């Protein structure tokens, strides 16, 4: 609809497409099976955000109902977008930067914004896998290292911050991270973490070495395994003590939370991360298929499994939170029992849980001034089920504490950390496909130097930039970039893909070309959401961002062991030079989409 | 006496570099 000239003789033509696949068998890779393509697309949508990000948002935002919100927004943003992304790579036969430079070559910023976004997400997601395989190496020993406090020098008492905090909370901040008190104070490289980082990048270079003919078998294993383990964790989780008391708590509807501008944003920004939209990897994976492959049936099957898995991991996660909260309620209520037995001389099995409150008043009516020194607790469930931990603590200080109280402790910890590893790995494959393929269409290296050499300089180049998160303050740097980065770029890049296919390429040329592949020109549901609904629905997510950014009082959490009233929380209000980092990681992937479009329109004219 | 997390690192870091070697090998080979 927008008048761009010369669209033909820049893209392949429709009558020429039946001859192009009997010559792109050379000089272009190809899938072996159809299941090799669906398993590497499920692994790119499902990873590490269904574990510690979705089940918190499913409950904290009026769970049981948030399902509703998350659903609608899905079959509205997600479906339409994913479909249009699968059908644009199969037709134009290029990667991510080659598709948007084929249609109006003055655009070209959507390819450079997808490469900068895939570089920054895959930079810090390879440090989370670095932390995960550190907890995997510290398995294979029956007293796990996060099970008991160490002794200090004289072997008479514990270490001081292991006694005020928890031993698990001590293994993360002092024996894994060696964290500092601020983001300003940084130290050395912390060798162990560095070795682990090396291992992670090395394991990543072995799987994605020769492009797509290695990540095939890789995807197979790294895509099934995760599922089987997740299952095994369901029939163990639903048996322990306190599951079905953490499943009910997840699915309690609170309809007041639906009328909130902050609910529909993170429900909207999870859909763009429950899938892998606006990343540039799903277009490069779809471009290897046959020309008559059904891409309408693939986008429904991929989105049904992604909507079913996000509920399925939340059942497994909140079964373990329900077991940990029932255990902490019983090891609290047995100490309120133990106080009066040690003060009023009663038999052992005397004064259980059924008779606590009536035996409170039998003692104070027997003899006063002996109840006044008694310290009791006000501990109760829905206060042990209601901690707001999120993002890394749901696996390193919450899930791994409930594993130590199970029967076979060093076996449920090996099975738990190899699964997370697998998830991370599949997501990594995705992001790597995202940064290598646009770096070949730019031709930064000569057409010598085969596929082993370009991937080796990406895995070694992103390794040296990953030294930031190995410092003492390296966990404050990783909690900074994540959110911001992701969110902003994702939304913005996602809007201009829906715009430049419908109004620059033309939705009438699109329909014809699609029909040429499958038959049966798409329904009234596809024509409505492509044209009016999903571009409008992606603007109110972009409008709600600058509503919740201007009033949330941007802060961050520190540890600070030498601090009065220590183990509660802390928020100490980021320094003024950190806005340089926020502008850099969130702004310049957003600004290369207009920035190249202004440069190309003034170089010619 | 062995710092048990080192030796599990060792048998993992052993497999990856010999997994890489053979890789590049066959690569350049059929190349
Ligand atoms: C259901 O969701 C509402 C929405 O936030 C929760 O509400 C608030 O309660 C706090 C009390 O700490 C007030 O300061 C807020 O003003 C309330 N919000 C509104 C919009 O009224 C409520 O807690 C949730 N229900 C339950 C049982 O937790
Ligand atoms: C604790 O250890 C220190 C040396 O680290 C020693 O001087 C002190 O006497 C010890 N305390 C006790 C109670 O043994
Ligand atoms: C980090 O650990 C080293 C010993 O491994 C210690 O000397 C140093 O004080 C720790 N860093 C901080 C900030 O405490
Ligand atoms: C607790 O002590 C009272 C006092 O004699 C007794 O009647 C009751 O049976 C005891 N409870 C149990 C479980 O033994
Ligand atoms: C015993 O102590 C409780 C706790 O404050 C109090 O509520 C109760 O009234 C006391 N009993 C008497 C007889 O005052």
């Amino acid at each position: 609809v927008l008048p761009n000239p010369g669209l033909d003789a820049r893209i392949p033509s429709l009558a020429e497409l039946e001859t192009i696949e009997q010559e792109e068998a050379s000089s272009r890779p190809k899938w072996d099976n159809k299941a090799q393509y669906m398993l590497t697309c499920l692994g790119f949508c499902v990873g590490l955000g269904n574990v510690w990000r979705f089940p918190y948002l499913c409950q904290s935002h009026g769970g049981g109902a948030f399902m509703i919100p998350f659903l609608i927004l899905l079959v509205l943003e997600g479906i339409p977008l994913l479909y249009l992304e699968f059908a644009i790579g199969q037709r134009l036969r290029r990667g991510s930067l080659g598709v948007w430079s084929s249609i109006h070559p003055a655009l070209k910023g959507l390819g450079l914004a997808s490469m900068l976004t895939s570089f920054m997400v895959g930079l810090y997601y390879n440090t989370i896998i670095s932390w995960i395989m550190w907890y995997l190496f510290n398995s294979f020993q029956e007293p796990l290292p996060w099970s008991d406090c160490p002794l200090n020098e004289n072997q008479t008492g514990y270490v001081d911050e292991c006694a005020r905090s928890s031993p698990v909370d001590y293994f993360w901040y002092r024996e894994t991270l060696n964290i500092s008190t601020s983001i300003s104070d940084s130290g050395s490289i912390q060798w162990w973490m560095l070795l682990c980082l090396a291992c992670a990048w090395s394991v990543l270079y072995m799987c994605t070495i020769r492009g797509i003919e290695t990540t095939g078998k890789a995807v197979y294993i790294t895509s099934t395994l995760p599922y089987v383990v997740l299952t095994i964790f369901l029939i163990r989780g639903l048996t322990l003590k306190g599951a079905t008391n953490g499943i009910v708590f997840l699915f309690t509807p609170n309809v007041t939370e639906l009328a909130q501008p902050d609910t529909w944003l993170d429900a909207g920004a999870q859909v763009f991360f429950s899938f892998s939209l606006a990343f540039g990897g799903l277009i490069s994976f779809s471009s290897y298929n046959s020309v008559h492959n059904n891409c309408e049936k693939d986008s429904v099957i991929v989105s049904i499994i992604n909507g079913f898995t996000s509920v399925y991991v939340a059942i497994v996660v909140y079964s373990v939170i329900g077991f940990r909260a029932t255990q902490r309620y019983d090891d609290c209520f047995s100490t309120n029992i133990l106080t009066l037995i040690n003060g009023f001389d009663l038999p052992e099995g005397n004064v259980t849980q059924e008779n606590f409150v009536d035996m409170q008043q039998r003692c104070n009516a027997s003899d006063p001034a002996a109840y006044a020194q008694l310290v009791f607790q006000t501990c109760d469930i829905n206060a042990f089920l209601s901690e707001a931990v999120e993002g890394t603590g749901l696996a390193f200080i919450v899930f791994t504490e409930a594993i130590t109280k199970m029967p076979l402790s060093p076996l449920w910890s090996v099975l738990f950390f190899i699964m997370l590893f697998c998830l991370g790995l599949s997501s990594m494959f995705g992001n790597m496909e995202g940064v290598v393929v646009p770096l070949q269409d730019l031709r930064v290296i000569p057409p010598k130097w085969p596929k082993e050499v370009l991937t080796g300089l990406i895995c070694l180049g992103t390794f040296l930039i990953g030294f930031i998160f190995t410092l003492n303050s390296g966990q404050y740097w990783l909690s900074l970039l994540d959110s911001y980065a992701g969110s902003i770029p994702l939304l913005i890049i996602a809007f201009c893909e829906m715009f430049s296919v419908v109004y620059v390429y033309g939705v009438d040329r699109f329909n014809k070309d699609i029909e040429f592949m499958i038959g049966h020109k798409p329904n009234i549901f596809w024509q409505v959401t492509w044209r009016v609904v999903s571009p409008l629905l992606m603007l109110i997510i972009f409008l709600f961002f600058f509503v919740v950014e201007v009033s949330q009082e941007l802060t961050y959490s520190i540890w600070d062991p030498g601090y009065e009233e220590f183990p509660k929380s802390q928020k100490i209000s980021y320094p003024n030079w950190v806005y340089v980092v926020v502008v850099i990681v969130a702004g310049v992937p957003s600004l290369t989409i207009p920035g190249y479009a202004i440069y190309k329109l003034i170089r010619n004219h | 006496p062995v710092s048990i997390w080192l030796i599990v690192f060792g048998v993992v870091m052993g497999v990856i570099v010999v997994g890489i070697v053979i890789l590049i090998f066959t690569g350049i080979r059929d190349r």
